[PDB]
């Protein structure tokens, strides 16, 4: 039969059978409870709304994330979007499907043994395999080398691979990614007027953020040009009416990620952490790394960003070293096609966590050689 | 949407003619000092033999 | 419309980066093959010098 | 048939059949098994790379050559190199080629035997025979008497022969070679803050021994100039760039070869045990091997040693005699071009150590008169 590739993300659940070219449901992953009293009798009321009906109802509920970061907080609630992944979205039981998470790198362990434990025994899959997310990512661009920095909603991972033997102490996890560009976003629109607090107002400003903002190549001749001339500020339409001018908010906020001092973190941007990341490597797969640097996740679709990253790496690296940014225009779901790919593989085949397997190990399987 | 696809394509038209004429006058160099250096690398070893042959006399 | 002049954008971006790509590639070739001749450059040079030397001993 | 003329050295084996001018296939002597873990799938990556496949990927092997003073040190290994030499670097099966290996003098007999045992054995050749490293040497010169200080990678030795009659008592074997000189000059690396450390690193260190390191005519007028001056400083690109510059470390690494005090060694160098080598032969051969003085080997091709050699035996010779040192172009070479040379007579074609005698005698054949 065929697998599922599913891929729980931070922000977008994106899932689709093994073998073709993109997700077939993709949906915000929020699980809603309606907050007011409601009057009308009958109307049919549920008492939580998953997944995309969430983000059209969400003018009367408190939509909850229910991973923060990365690693899943609530896991009722995980286990409610996973039921209607699978029922409502795909409509294949999952009692004859093999499937195939995803998870970030350097995440508690209890997660990953509690996700295969559920997916064991409330699901009751055939098999089930974790797979890292930038391996993935990484088979997605066909390359067999580079340092992929896969900038999600929830965390950035920055993992570098050599002829397939990826290095284990050179991975550099930043808690820093989409989620906290809305908050800040949502932080420094309040410096025009524009006030926004609700839980479902976080949602208009992500789009505001996605519709609008772009990385500044140079951020100090960008802040003198918009402090003077007004050829940048663009305007937006709420979702009422009342539209609203966004001046130099617009580079200002994915700004963060190469200065993330913004939002009070002490680390360094992404420009220097994948650096950073190299320098740990060997000094003999220094250029194939710096000559074959990987891009993807979602954050990391902001215009102009393949250029700023590129314009820092080069600044930063050896003058000698020939430095270039794989930027694929598949980049948001780079991950799940990597995993399509992943899973359609006959070498792979006997690698899956057969269900025999962890009837005899219990969930702690998942550490041992069935990695 | 289509607004969207048309300037992330201008963009990568535009990254890829740089990247190509780039390309272009790399292979023109490298071909340039190649010849240059085959030929001293002929007149080097040409000297070689006349002056081995002079020794052994 | 726009569809159109979109699909039509791709196709031209996609070629045109498959050919860089490969001009590149063939351009590091070259680059390899001028190291090498730089190598052989520089050791038919010091064969030369001392051969004369030798010779004038 | 045709012979094959291999020969094992210590850092680079040079292979091909007999009657050639060079060798056929001339590789480096490494085994590395990779030392990282591995994610991609499928990828075919093999358990061991050997010869010269493994100076392409190592970054991320750990290189240990097998062969560590002339002794050969770990036999599993030293197997997978003669396999990978003849069926890949040649392509003959050696069912049905004799061959001649090499071996260094004073060499402990357990080595020679389970070598002799192997090729019967496991690759079964038709016959093969063990010859002495300089002798060699002194047929490639076209000599029939002479000295030879055949200064290789593992281990340093002077034979001195005479009319075709070798000196049995008069052989210095010194064990400071060309991996001490590689050691020592990444250790004296050290004083400007350039770090060498991982076995893949020393390649890079040899790397500069052999393309900057030069052998000075005179010690102190060398260190007082390189200490005024800055003429002698060449720079060097890594392999990913941040250029070196080396000072008066380039002929202070192979000045260890006529003072071993510098890497702690007691012994004298190689410019006072040939003059020793002399004097133990008899009082009327002397002029002869005076005057026929020859090099060879690897770590013998220092630009500017044949000069500094022949200072120092003047300063220790009588006046009288002429001291004159052979230094062919050819000199990395010399001993496969002589092995050649002697494969290729007619006179030796019966000295081989056929596989019945063998059969006769076990592997204590190679000690009898077919030595
Ligand atoms: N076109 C876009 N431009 C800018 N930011 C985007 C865009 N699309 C998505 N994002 C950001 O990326 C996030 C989605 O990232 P995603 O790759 O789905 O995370 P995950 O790894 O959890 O799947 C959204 O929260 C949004 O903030
Ligand atoms: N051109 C060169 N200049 C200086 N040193 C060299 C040069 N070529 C080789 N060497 C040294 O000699 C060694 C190779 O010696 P070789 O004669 O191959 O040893 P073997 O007797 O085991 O074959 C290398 O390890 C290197 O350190
Ligand atoms: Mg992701
Ligand atoms: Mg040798």
């Amino acid at each position: 039969t065929t697998a599922l590739v599913c891929d729980n993300g931070s922000g977008l659940v994106k899932a689709g059978f093994a073998g073709d070219d993109a997700p077939r449901a993709v949906f915000p992953s929020i699980v809603g409870r309606p907050r007011h009293q409601g009057v009308m009798v009958g109307m049919g009321q549920k008492d939580s709304y998953v997944g995309d009906e969430a983000q059209s109802k969400r003018g009367i509920l408190t939509l909850k994330y229910p991973i923060e970061h990365g690693i899943i907080t609530n896991w009722d609630d995980m286990e409610k979007i996973w039921h209607h992944t699978f029922y409502n979205e795909l409509r294949v039981a999952p009692e004859e499907h093999p499937t195939l998470l995803t998870e970030a790198p350097l995440n508690p362990k209890a997660n990953r043994e509690k996700m295969t434990q559920i997916m064991f025994e409330t699901f009751n899959v055939p098999a089930m395999y974790v797979a890292i997310q930038a391996v993935l990512s990484l088979y997605a661009s066909g390359r067999t080398t580079g340092i992929v920095l896969d900038s999600g909603d929830g965390v950035t991972h920055n993992v570098p691979i050599y002829e397939g033997y990826a290095l284990p102490h050179a991975i550099m996890r930043l808690d820093l990614a989409g989620r906290d560009l809305t908050d800040y976003l949502m932080k420094i629109l309040t410096e025009r007027g524009y006030s926004f607090v609700t839980t479902a107002e976080r949602e208009i400003v992500r789009d505001i953020k996605e519709k609008l903002c772009y990385v500044a190549l140079d951020f100090e001749n960008e802040m003198a040009t918009a402090a003077s001339s007004s050829s940048l500020e663009k305007s937006y339409e709420l979702p009422d009416g009342q539209v609203i001018t966004i001046g130099n908010e617009r580079f200002r906020c994915p700004e963060t990620l190469f200065q993330p001092s913004f939002i009070g973190m002490e680390s360094a941007g992404i420009h220097e952490t994948t650096y950073n990341s190299i320098m740990k490597c060997d000094i003999d797969i220094r250029k194939d790394l710096y000559a074959n640097n990987v891009l993807s996740g979602g954050t990391t679709m902001y215009p102009g960003i393949a250029d700023r990253m590129q314009k820092e790496i080069t600044a930063l690296a050896p003058s000698t070293m020939k430095i270039k940014i794989i930027a694929p225009p598949e980049r948001k779901y780079s991950v799940w096609i990597g995993g399509s790919i992943l899973a359609s593989l006959s070498t792979f085949q006997q690698m899956w966590i057969s269900k025999q397997e962890y009837d005899e190990a219990g969930p702690s399987i998942v550490h041992r050689k069935c990695f | 949407e289509a607004e969207k696809a048309a300037d992330e394509s201008e963009r990568g038209m535009k990254v890829i003619e740089s990247r190509a004429q780039k390309d272009e006058e790399k292979m023109e160099i490298q071909e340039i000092q190649l010849k240059e250096a085959k030929h001293i690398a002929e007149d080097a070893d040409r000297k070689y033999e006349e002056v081995a042959r002079k020794l052994v006399i």
